[PDB]
């Protein structure tokens, strides 16, 4: 789980 | 519909290149994401946790840390910083 990947899942 | 950031949120978005005064939620989230990556606020061992207790982001959201997995809480925190 990377921050960038996980942040992109917000919307 | 565009949104208008309160002065401190606007400062944070500007520090990562934003030029406007109004944004879509998509643009605020993007910039906020860029900010956390640039300043390395996530735990490199536990990436879903953002530690902002000693950063401007802490002042803004009023929390010492938060989880990227808690989507509803992130938006709540952002909403308080919109007009």
């Amino acid at each position: 789980e990377t921050f960038s990947d996980l942040w992109k899942l917000l919307p | 519909t565009l949104v208008r950031p309160k002065p401190l949120l606007l400062k944070l978005l500007k520090s990562v290149g934003a030029q406007k005064d109004t944004y879509t939620m998509k643009e605020v989230l993007f910039y906020l994401g860029q900010y956390i990556m640039t300043k390395r606020l996530y735990d490199a061992a536990q990436q879903h946790i953002v530690y902002c207790s000693n950063d401007l982001l802490g002042d803004l959201f009023g929390v010492p840390s938060f989880s990227v997995k808690e989507h509803r809480k992130i938006y709540t925190m952002i909403y308080r910083n919109l007009v």
